[PDB]
């Protein structure tokens, strides 16, 4: 529910600061800094493997949400875990930073919704049936 | 075609993320 | 020369560092560390006030240079200052930067010598008419 | 292309704003 746009609007803004920006500019607490902690982990992890999650797609405002639920489908095609959804975070995370990089400021209210959704529709199912968010803070704690 | 390795690598270290955690 | 190479290769390993690179897996202190707080300053500045430098540059392996001088060759094509000297260093250091986050890591080597040999056969002369690089320490710092 | 051509526009601006503040 509400519980979820908390969860994302949180990540976001932690993950626009990174980079400098604002979340105001466009637009529980132990679950928000075990996402935080276990999405920066999972960026270095990214940047250190293989290359930017978002500088080599070409994204527009046009091809937005076109090429948002294309990796969230493909991420999410065969099952769910703890992991893919924080790999689900750091990539909604990653598309802001790039869409204020490209100076589509815009589009972070945009990924901020369609984040909420996909949470609420597809994940929060998944998050109940594993414990619930309590089982997140459990496994990424310290 | 970016976006389809980018989602592929997105599942690995994911998986990666989860096995090693759940140990 | 030699110093511009030099000067180069550091400015362009200090910006593939912030982004967690290191410059050996691809290929006078003084102004190392102005130029390095004034490309910090400026790249800065520059996503503040525009966005980010090479993110809207659909650069490819192929298409490299002949975006790099067209850059290059507008910045310089009125004049020579120092601030446009810091707006060259960053330009590159953000091409290089780039080119690792998009897996052209072949590109890092060939920037550095694009911009050593602009640093030299352009760059240089308007530096010594100006100081040398002396001026740009006691300027900055 | 376009990009680079506002991005070497957006260098200048910028690299001249550097200058003249520094001189000051
Ligand atoms: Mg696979
Ligand atoms: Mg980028």
């Amino acid at each position: 529910s509400q519980s979820n746009r908390e969860l994302v609007v949180d990540f976001l803004s932690y993950k626009l600061s990174q980079k400098g920006y604002s979340w105001s500019q466009f637009s529980m607490a132990a679950v928000k800094q075990a996402l935080r902690e276990a999405g920066d982990e999972f960026e270095l992890r990214y940047r250190r493997a293989f290359s930017d999650l978002t500088s080599q797609l070409h994204i527009t405002p046009g091809t937005a949400y076109q090429s948002f639920e294309q990796v969230v489908n493909e991420l999410f095609r065969d099952g769910v875990n703890w992991g893919r959804i924080v790999a689900f975070f750091s990539f909604g995370g990653a598309l802001c930073v790039e869409s204020v990089d490209k100076e589509m400021q815009v589009l972070v209210s945009r990924i901020a919704a369609w984040m909420a959704t996909y949470l609420n529709d597809h994940l929060e199912p998944w998050i109940q049936e594993n414990g619930g968010w309590d089982t997140f803070v459990e496994l990424y704690g310290n | 075609s970016a976006a389809q390795l980018l989602a592929l690598r997105l599942k690995l270290l994911g998986d990666e993320l989860h096995q090693r955690t759940m140990w």
